[PDB]
């Protein structure tokens, strides 16, 4: 609910949905 | 060319020799805790 | 409640799952 | 009362000599002399090398048209490969200077020489109760001249491929290098890379933290620098004030509350760096490359989509058909 | 340094035997001798006398032994042979020469007067001491010695 | 020259910004600066008034 | 009035910075010189 | 009224709407009542 | 301090060193004239980068004809 | 004739080297 | 070739500063002398 | 009680884990958006339409290839606004026209320009002197002459650095190529500086590590030293008397050292900045002209540098066909500089 | 003042609130790939869209202010 | 060849790093300093100034 | 080719200058103790 | 025309003498101002 909080959720939500991407495009037949 | 090569060893001899006979001389003595 | 190296040993672990995934994907 | 070997023994550890001589220093005054004498005057007035091995002449010294930044010794010839190659092997002495002779002395006096400096520092080190280990930090340039100047002309076959004594020389290396061995892609290039980028980065961070702390101890009218006296017992900046202030710049833990820590972090990172680069550069003397990923992106069909690295290896190839002219008869560059 | 190659460049395996017998005499003398002896008054003022100076010392001589060995990887040939290890840097240069020297040997090229894009041999070349060497990049590899070419080499 | 000119005259208002707003500690600090930079010490950085 | 101005201040300059700023323009003047004669 | 120019005033009122006027509103919410304690 | 005519007649324009207004005085209009002065360079800026065009403004070397 | 200037640059570079290193102002402790 | 009046560039840069130094080293000397 | 400005400073001065401060409202959300955007550049949008390349790694790159690559060259200077007359608020076209290299950069400006004033007010809230904001003055240099003034004064920004690795190292061989910036004194100045910084953080380390009193008994040293203590932690005085009779001179004054580790990479970033200013406007150190006219004149007569304009003849004829797609250079077999062409 | 770092890992709340969130995000993200939106968003192209029938050469943006025009001329089809 | 000859170039050179660490701190710890300078007696204090 | 020596005269100072340098250090090294020690080196000189 | 290499004669020795007299004046004035 503090500051740091955002500060951490700000760097957190899109950094598992980019790993999640990432990990998925690990599995793109080349 | 013999002249040139000659003295090139004596002189690498003679440091070399030096270097040797230099650290065989008690070198870990030559310290400032000894005695 | 759970010691940390325990924890510091299981996130190693995936850490390194995660570096071996990249790199077989990498590969492949 | 003393021997003359010992008394000799004492002036050479001796010190109360302006400049350290030790027994290191025995070996390593008259190579560096020599190297320094024979780099002066063959950089001022050498005739041209034929450095290729086939008849065409470089020249890389002052009076045959060159300037500071053009001027170099050149390296041996490619027909001497790394046979040693003293004056007393050559015909003539002008077979000598043509031949790239200089270029083995100075290489091989200087890299002994390097050794006996770091000898020298261990020693003086030693002799003052002092810990020893200035020389493990000088060990990593002189593992990057070894590697330029010795190992890659031993992996290549030749000293002709060692880097030249000069300035647009030293470019020439990197871009050949670059061009046959893909460096910029090679992790330990990168890791020295980082290391002297963070060795700036840490180096510029420590002078300002420090400066920016120092405990007031003159007047407006005179310079800071005054206010340290050589030899003080007390510390001449506040280190708990640089402290908070960059644990308040970043995080209150990306700070080094040891100063023993952080000196040693600062005398480690750009050390390993440099190690870490003069191997990779040893390395590829054994043509162990870097990373190739030249054609790694295909379309559904097949066909190559470019990357950035087919860029760099466009570039490659416009340095590596440019290269030593007329010295290759045969496709491939084996 | 180049053409003699110190320990590098034994080239038969009768002195790689010879001298691994002397080897295993010189070693069994020298352990007998110190299990024997103690150490000479020079030695004793050498030498520090610590398990840590024992470790540096084994420390440069196994650092020695390394680029030693590195150097017998790349460049020697008979405890390396080259059916196992592949052929060396020297070794691949000088086959590709050998083998365009003889499809032009065969195909219709006169290799021994072909003139270079210098005025040099661009097949076969004069060496610095005189022999007849293989010509182009790879002159600076004349000194290699392989079993697949010194039947062919006088 | 004139990009270069701009370009150094950034840095020379930086220095000379930094030496405005500093004029106190142009010499140096003091040993007021200690009780300062002690973590969660105050409640504002900075601030005498809100010790916590 | 015309005379003592208190804002009157000594300059001084110790040899290692007269040697760092020799050290600086022959330094300065060996890379450049290769450039302003061509 | 160009269709870049009706763009450009939009993009000011999307700035103030969306950055200024959150941030600074968030701002003086939080700095009115995590207040501090000058005794 | 020699005093001159020329120095009595501009005294009185330096006079005041340190005079203030109390308080925040003029700050806030002073805010809203930089905040103006920001647009106005934010638009003159996109006219001379052809991020923001205008009728019968051509940012070219041909409109001079 | 340019080389004459190189020269002389270089051999002013080493000069100050040589009386920064020999002639340089002798560090003493002060009592403070 | 190599261009002239680049000769009076090298060596007015390399002296003038220079000049300023030394000029600047033996003023602070001689007023450290007379300050004993 | 207090008014409202006096309340929000209140709250971004206080002294938290994360410190705000007023340059926290320019720094948190520029910072968080050039990193943001860096990793959906080099994650998702691709340089198919700008550059013919791949740079992402829903096209299959790694670390080292994938970038946020530099918008197309018919762009020009323009600001690629979302809004903007490029794109027109479609953020798809935004992002294949290389709009979010310019969201990348612009953001990174100003997010350089905040943390720069939080070291100024931290600094200022300290009480210490504001030298580290001087020493990322040079950084701040760095990054406005490379990535704006550079492509400012080019065509467009399509030359600028694009954000990646390998995309970095085409960048170092394209501007010596194009412009032989190993040549450059001011380039020269530059290296001078890094490579002086990192001899001096090195031997700087090493001669504090080695100088060190004995202040405690354990043989690892590193727990004999406490912030607060008073006396030095390391002897000057040796450390002096060992670089003086080692290399001839050392310092003797720690402040003059500190200020040195300062000064020397600040100015070798600063003198390079210089000179990427330079070749900005192709104002370069690419020739020497007497070197040239003997090398014209005389057909034997051959240095290093002349193999360097050489070799940069090559990258440029080599490189320009595929690193430039937009001009359409097609360059026969026969015109491509070849060693064994001549 | 600030939150130790074993009243966060000590915190119920805190595990099932992550565990019903985060994996959520992952299989969020991998779906965002594996469907096919993200190369719908960004524009990046498929594999089999690189080259078309009729365009097989790089497609190069030549003009500025039309340059939404000439993608949707480019990317059709 | 390539990977036995850069690994072992590798580990002679780290070897040799070793050796240099090591004689090092047997030389300090055999004499006695390698905890650091005694603040009682330094060294350095007792000497003549060198210039 | 041992040592590099092609020419006999070479062995004279190769040989001979280790000889004097020996014959100093040999003066020291008998004006020294020489019995032995229990210590990581010797303090006597 | 006009011979080059007299720009360097004549400007060299108009300020090397100029820079030494220049010095002395300096010199002679701070210790007098040390003196005070
Ligand atoms: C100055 C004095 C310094 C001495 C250093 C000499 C450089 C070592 C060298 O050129 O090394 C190469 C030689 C190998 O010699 C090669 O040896 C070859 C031997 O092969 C011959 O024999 C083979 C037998 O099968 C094959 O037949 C082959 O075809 C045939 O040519 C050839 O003679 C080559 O011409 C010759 O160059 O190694 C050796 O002698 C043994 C290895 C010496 C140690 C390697 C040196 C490592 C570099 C120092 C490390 C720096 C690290 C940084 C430190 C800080
Ligand atoms: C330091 C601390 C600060 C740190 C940085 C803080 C972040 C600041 C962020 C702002 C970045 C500035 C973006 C300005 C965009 C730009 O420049 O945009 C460029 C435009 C000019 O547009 C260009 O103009 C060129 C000239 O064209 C002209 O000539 C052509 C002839 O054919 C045609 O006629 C054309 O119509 C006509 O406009 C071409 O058209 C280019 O394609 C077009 O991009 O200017 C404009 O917007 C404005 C240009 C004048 C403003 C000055 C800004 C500074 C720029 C100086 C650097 C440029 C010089 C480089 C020297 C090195
Ligand atoms: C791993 C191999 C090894 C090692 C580490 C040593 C180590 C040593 N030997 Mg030694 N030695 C060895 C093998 C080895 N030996 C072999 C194989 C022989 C037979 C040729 C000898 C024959 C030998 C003699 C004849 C002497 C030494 C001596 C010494 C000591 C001083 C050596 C010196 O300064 O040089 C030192 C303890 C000297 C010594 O102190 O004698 C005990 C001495 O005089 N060695
Ligand atoms: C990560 C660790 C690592 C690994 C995996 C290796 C791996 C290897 N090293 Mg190595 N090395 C390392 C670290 C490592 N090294 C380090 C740190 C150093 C110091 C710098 C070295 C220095 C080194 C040298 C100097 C050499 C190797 C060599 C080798 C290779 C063969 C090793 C061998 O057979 O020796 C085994 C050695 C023994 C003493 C084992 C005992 C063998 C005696 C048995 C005799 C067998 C006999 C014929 C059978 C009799 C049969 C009976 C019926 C008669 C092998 C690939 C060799 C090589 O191929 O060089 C390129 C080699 O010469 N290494
Ligand atoms: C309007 C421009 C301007 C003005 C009036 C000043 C004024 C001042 N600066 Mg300053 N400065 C400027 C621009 C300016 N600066 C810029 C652009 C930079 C960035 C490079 C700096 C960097 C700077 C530093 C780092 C320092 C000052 C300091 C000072 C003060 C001492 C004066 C001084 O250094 O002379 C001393 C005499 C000299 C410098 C003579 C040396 C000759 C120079 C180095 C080269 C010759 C230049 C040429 C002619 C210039 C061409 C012109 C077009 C620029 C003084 C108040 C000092 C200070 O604040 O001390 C309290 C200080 O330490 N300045
Ligand atoms: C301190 C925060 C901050 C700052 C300084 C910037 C700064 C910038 N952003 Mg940005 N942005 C931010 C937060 C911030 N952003 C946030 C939080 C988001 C997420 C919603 C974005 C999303 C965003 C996008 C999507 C884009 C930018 C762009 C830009 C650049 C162009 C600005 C422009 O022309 O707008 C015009 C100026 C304004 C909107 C200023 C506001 C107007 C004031 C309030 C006065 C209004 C008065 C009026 C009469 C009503 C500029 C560098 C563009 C860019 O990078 O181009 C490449 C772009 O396309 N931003
Ligand atoms: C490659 C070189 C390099 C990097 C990456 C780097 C990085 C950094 N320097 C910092 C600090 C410093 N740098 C300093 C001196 C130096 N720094 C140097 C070189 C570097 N410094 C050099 C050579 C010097 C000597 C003068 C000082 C003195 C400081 C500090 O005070 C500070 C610190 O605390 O040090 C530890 C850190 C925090 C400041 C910052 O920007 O964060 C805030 C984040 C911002 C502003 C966002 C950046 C946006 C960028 C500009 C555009 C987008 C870039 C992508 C996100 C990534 C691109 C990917 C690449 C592969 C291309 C940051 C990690
Ligand atoms: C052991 C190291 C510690 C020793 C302490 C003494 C330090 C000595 C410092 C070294 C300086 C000596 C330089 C002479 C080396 C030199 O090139 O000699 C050059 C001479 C060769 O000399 C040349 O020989 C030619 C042969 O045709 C011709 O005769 C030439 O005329 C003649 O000059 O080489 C030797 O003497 C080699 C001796 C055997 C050494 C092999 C070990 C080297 C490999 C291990 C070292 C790398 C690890
Ligand atoms: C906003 C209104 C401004 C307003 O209400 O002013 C009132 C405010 C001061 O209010 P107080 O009632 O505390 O101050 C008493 C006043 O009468 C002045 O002393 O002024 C400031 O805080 C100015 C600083 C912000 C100024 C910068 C922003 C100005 C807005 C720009 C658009
Ligand atoms: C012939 C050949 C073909 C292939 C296989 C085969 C094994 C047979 C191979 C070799 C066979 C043989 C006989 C190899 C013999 C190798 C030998 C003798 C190696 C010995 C090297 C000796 C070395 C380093 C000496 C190191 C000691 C040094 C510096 C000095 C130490 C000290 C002293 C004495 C002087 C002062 C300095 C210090 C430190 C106090
Ligand atoms: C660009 C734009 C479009 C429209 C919206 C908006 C205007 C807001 C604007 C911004 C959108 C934003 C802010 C998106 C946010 C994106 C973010 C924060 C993405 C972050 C992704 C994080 C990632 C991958 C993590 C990478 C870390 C890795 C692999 C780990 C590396 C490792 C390290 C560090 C050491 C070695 C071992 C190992 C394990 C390999």
């Amino acid at each position: 609910f503090t500051f740091r909080w955002l500060a951490i959720h700000g760097l957190a939500v899109p950094t598992v949905f980019f790993l999640g991407a990432i990990t998925s495009m690990q599995f793109i037949q080349r | 060319m013999f002249t040139l090569k000659i003295v090139v060893y004596t002189t690498v001899t003679f440091f070399v020799s030096l270097f040797t006979f230099g650290f065989l001389s008690n070198d870990a003595s030559r310290n400032p805790n000894r005695k | 409640r759970i010691p940390l190296w325990l924890i510091a040993t299981v996130g190693g672990t995936l850490a390194l799952t995660v570096v071996g995934i990249f790199f077989y994907g990498s590969y492949s | 009362s003393a021997s003359a070997w010992e008394r000799f023994c004492s002036w050479i550890t001796s010190t109360d000599n302006r400049l350290y001589i030790g027994w290191f220093g025995v070996l390593m005054i008259p190579t560096l002399l020599t190297a320094t004498t024979v780099y002066i005057i063959a950089f001022v007035a050498a005739p041209p090398v034929d450095i290729d091995g086939i008849r065409e002449p470089v020249a890389g010294s002052l009076l045959y048209g060159n300037n500071i930044i053009t001027g170099a010794v050149i390296p041996s010839s490619a027909s001497i490969g790394i046979h040693f190659y003293p004056i007393w092997e050559a015909a003539s002495l002008d077979e000598w200077l043509y031949n790239g002779g200089p270029y083995q002395l100075i290489v091989d006096h200087f890299l002994l020489g390097v050794c006996g400096w770091i000898g020298r520092e261990w020693e003086f080190s030693y002799r003052l109760g002092m810990r020893p280990w200035i020389s493990v930090a000088f060990t990593a340039p002189v593992a990057a001249a070894s590697a330029v100047f010795l190992v890659y002309p031993i992996g290549q076959g030749s000293f002709s491929d060692g880097m030249p004594l000069g300035i647009s020389g030293t470019f020439n290396f990197m871009l050949v290098f670059q061009a046959e061995h893909n460096i910029l892609m090679h992790p330990f290039h990168q890791l020295g890379v980082a290391g002297v980028f963070g060795g700036s980065l840490f180096s510029a961070m420590h002078g300002s933290l420090v400066t920016s702390s120092l405990i007031r101890e003159t007047t407006e009218n005179e310079s800071a620098n005054y206010g340290y006296k050589f030899g003080q017992e007390e510390e001449t900046y506040n280190i708990v004030a640089a402290h908070g202030y960059f644990g308040r710049l970043i995080f209150q833990y990306a700070s080094f509350n040891n100063s023993r820590a952080l000196h040693f972090f600062l005398g480690l990172w750009p050390v390993v760096g440099i190690w870490f680069t003069a191997l990779g550069v040893m390395t590829m003397a054994f043509n162990l490359n870097g990373f190739n990923f030249n054609q790694s992106v295909v379309d559904s069909q097949g066909r190559v989509i470019n990357t950035w690295a087919d860029i760099l290896n466009r570039a490659n190839l416009g340095m590596e058909v440019m290269h030593e002219r007329n010295a290759h008869n045969f496709p491939l560059d084996l | 340094w180049g053409g003699d190659g110190w320990i590098v460049s034994v080239n038969n395996m009768e002195d790689l035997v010879g001298g691994h017998i002397w080897i295993g005499i010189i070693c069994i003398v020298g352990g007998f001798w110190h299990i024997f002896t103690k150490p000479f008054a020079w030695a004793r003022r050498a030498y520090v006398w610590s398990g840590e100076a024992y470790l540096s010392y084994s420390l440069v001589a196994v650092s020695l032994m390394g680029f030693i060995a590195s150097q017998y990887s790349w460049y020697n040939n008979t405890a390396y042979p080259s059916e196992f290890y592949g052929p060396t840097g020297p070794e691949a240069s000088q086959s590709q020469a050998f083998t365009f020297l003889v499809r032009d040997q065969r195909l219709g090229a006169n290799v021994s007067s072909a003139q270079g894009p210098t005025g040099l041999g661009k097949y076969l070349m004069r060496s610095p001491s005189g022999e007849i060497i293989l010509g182009g990049e790879t002159q600076r590899f004349w000194d290699l010695r392989a079993p697949w070419i010194e039947p062919l080499r006088g | 020259g004139h990009a270069n000119f701009a370009l150094l005259f950034f840095l020379g208002h930086l220095w000379h910004g930094s030496r405005t707003l500093f004029r106190d500690v142009f010499s140096g600090i003091g040993a007021e600066v200690t009780e300062q930079v002690e973590f969660g010490a105050f409640q504002k950085l900075g601030d005498r008034s809100t010790k916590k | 009035m015309s005379g003592p101005n208190p804002n009157k201040q000594p300059v001084e300059l110790n040899r290692t910075s007269l040697f760092w700023g020799l050290l600086l323009i022959f330094v300065l003047a060996v890379l450049f010189s290769s450039y302003f004669f061509n | 009224m160009t269709p870049s120019l009706s763009a450009f005033i939009n993009s000011l009122l999307l700035g103030l709407f969306v950055v200024v006027i959150p941030i600074g509103a968030a701002l003086f919410l939080v700095s009115q009542s995590d207040r501090v304690t000058r005794t | 301090a020699l005093r001159t005519r020329l120095g009595e007649l501009l005294r009185p324009l330096n006079s005041e060193y340190g005079k203030v207004a109390p308080g925040w005085g003029t700050t806030p209009i002073m805010g809203f004239v930089m905040l103006l002065f920001f647009l106005f360079l934010l638009i003159i800026l996109q006219i001379y980068n052809s991020s923001l065009i205008i009728e019968n403004v051509d940012v070219d070397w041909a409109s001079l004809g | 004739m340019e080389t004459l200037v190189y020269v002389f640059l270089l051999a002013g570079t080493l000069g100050v080297i040589f009386f920064a290193v020999f002639f340089r102002d002798p560090p003493r402790i002060a009592k403070k | 070739n190599v261009s002239v009046a680049a000769y009076l560039a090298v060596l007015l840069g390399t002296f003038i500063p220079v000049v300023f130094l030394l000029t600047l080293y033996i003023q602070s000397e001689s007023r450290k002398a007379a300050e004993t | 009680g207090r008014g409202w400005f006096d309340l929000i400073d209140d709250w971004l001065k206080r002294d938290r884990f994360v410190f705000v401060g007023w340059s926290g409202l320019l720094l948190f959300p520029t910072s968080y958006l050039s990193i943001g955007g860096w990793f959906t550049g080099t994650t998702f949008v691709t340089s198919w339409y700008t550059h013919g390349l791949a740079s992402s790694y829903l096209e299959g790159c790694n670390f080292f290839t994938a970038a946020v690559s530099t918008p197309a060259n018919s762009m020009g200077h323009s600001l690629l606004l979302l809004w903007g007359p490029e794109a027109q608020g479609d953020f798809t076209r935004w992002c294949q026209i290389g709009g979010l290299w310019a969201f990348c950069a612009l953001h990174g400006s100003f997010a350089l320009i905040g943390f720069c004033l939080r070291q100024f007010e931290i600094a200022r809230l300290v009480g210490i002197r504001p030298y580290n904001a001087i020493a990322f003055s040079g950084p701040i240099a760095i990054f406005v002459s490379v990535f704006l003034m550079y492509p400012l004064g080019q065509a467009s920004w399509f030359f600028a650095p694009s954000l990646g690795v390998a995309a970095i190292f085409r960048f170092l061989l394209f501007i010596q190529g194009f412009h032989n910036f190993t040549l450059n004194p001011f380039h020269m100045m530059g290296v001078a500086g890094i490579l002086g910084a990192a001899l001096l953080c090195a031997i700087h380390g090493a001669t504090v590590q080695n100088t060190i009193f004995e202040d405690g008994d354990a043989a690892n040293t590193f727990r004999a030293f406490t912030p607060t203590q008073a006396e030095e932690t390391y002897s000057m005085v040796t450390a002096n008397r060992f670089w003086s009779q080692i290399f001839g001179v050392a310092f003797s004054n720690k402040r003059w050292l500190h200020f040195f580790m300062l000064f020397v990479p600040l100015a070798g970033l600063w003198t390079s900045a210089i000179g990427i200013v330079g070749l900005a406007l192709n104002l370069r150190a690419y020739d020497f002209v007497s070197q040239e006219l003997r090398a014209a004149e005389d057909p034997e007569f051959e240095t290093f540098y002349t193999k360097n304009i050489l070799l940069n003849e090559g990258i440029r004829s080599w490189m320009a066909a595929q690193d430039q797609p937009h001009e359409n250079f097609i360059f026969p077999e026969e015109v491509l500089p070849r060693g064994n062409a001549l | 003042g600030e939150r130790p770092f074993s009243d966060i890992i000590t915190s119920i709340r805190y595990w099932i609130i992550h565990s019903i969130t985060i994996p959520a995000l992952y299989v969020a993200g991998w779906l965002f790939v594996s469907t096919g939106l993200a190369y719908d968003i960004f524009g990046t192209p498929r594999p089999n869209e690189y080259f078309t029938q009729d365009r097989q050469q790089v497609p190069l943006v030549n003009d500025r202010f039309s340059a939404k025009q000439e993608l949707e001329d480019l990317t059709k089809g | 060849r390539s990977w036995l000859t850069c690994a072992h170039f590798f580990l002679g050179f780290a070897f040799y790093i070793g050796h240099l660490w090591h004689a090092g701190r047997a030389r300090a710890a055999a004499a006695g300093f390698e905890k650091g300078i005694n603040r009682e007696n330094e060294p350095t204090l007792s000497l003549r100034p060198i210039d | 080719e041992a040592l590099g020596i092609d020419d006999t005269r070479l062995i004279v100072p190769v040989i001979l200058i280790p000889v004097i340098t020996f014959i100093l250090y040999a003066g020291f090294a008998s004006e020294q103790d020489n019995e032995d020690f229990f210590d990581t080196y010797d303090q006597r000189r």
